[PDB]
């Protein structure tokens, strides 16, 4: 939101706004505020990237260690495991996913591999 | 895009096709 955000306030550049416009970073005060949108666009990029990273690694990891967990840990721990799981990704947490990786992922990325997982975590939880 | 990269990247009947195969191969240098 903050990205969409900045980035229409940048496409829409041109004392108080300009005071607090200067105050994170009439011509130089528009170059500076050009600099200091575009930081805060590269910084939003940058963090929505690493998100993208944080929660596809996350997806891994949680799905290696569940099938290690249930599929192969000799033995309530599966059995919880597979409740408490059904009940943590409810479809909130999996359409805010897809709504996401629809929102944002299909301009930089070929890929929705968010989708994918998706389905596997699903199958996997079924 | 390593972590994609890895991602995406995650007998006896083969034995005689694959033999099979190797005749082919050798002949060519109907399977």
């Amino acid at each position: 939101d903050i990205h969409r955000q900045s980035v229409g306030k940048l496409q829409n550049v041109e004392p108080d706004e300009i005071k607090e416009l200067c105050q994170s970073e009439t011509t130089q005060k528009y170059g500076l505020a050009r600099r200091r949108l575009v930081k805060l666009i590269n910084s939003r990029a940058k963090l929505l990237s690493l998100c993208s990273y944080i929660i596809e690694t996350c997806l891994y990891i949680l799905w290696r260690h569940l099938e290690y967990y249930l599929l192969h840990c000799t033995t309530q721990d599966v059995d919880t495991l597979l409740r408490e799981g059904a009940n943590s990704f409810g479809e909130s947490l999996q359409k805010r996913l897809l709504d996401i990786e629809s929102l944002y992922c299909k301009v930089r990325s070929r890929h929705s591999f968010i989708q994918a997982l998706v389905r596997r975590i699903r199958g996997l939880l079924r | 895009e390593q972590v994609k990269q890895r991602v995406l990247h995650t007998d006896n009947v083969e034995m005689a096709y694959a033999r099979q195969m190797y005749m082919y191969n050798e002949k060519v240098v109907s399977l």
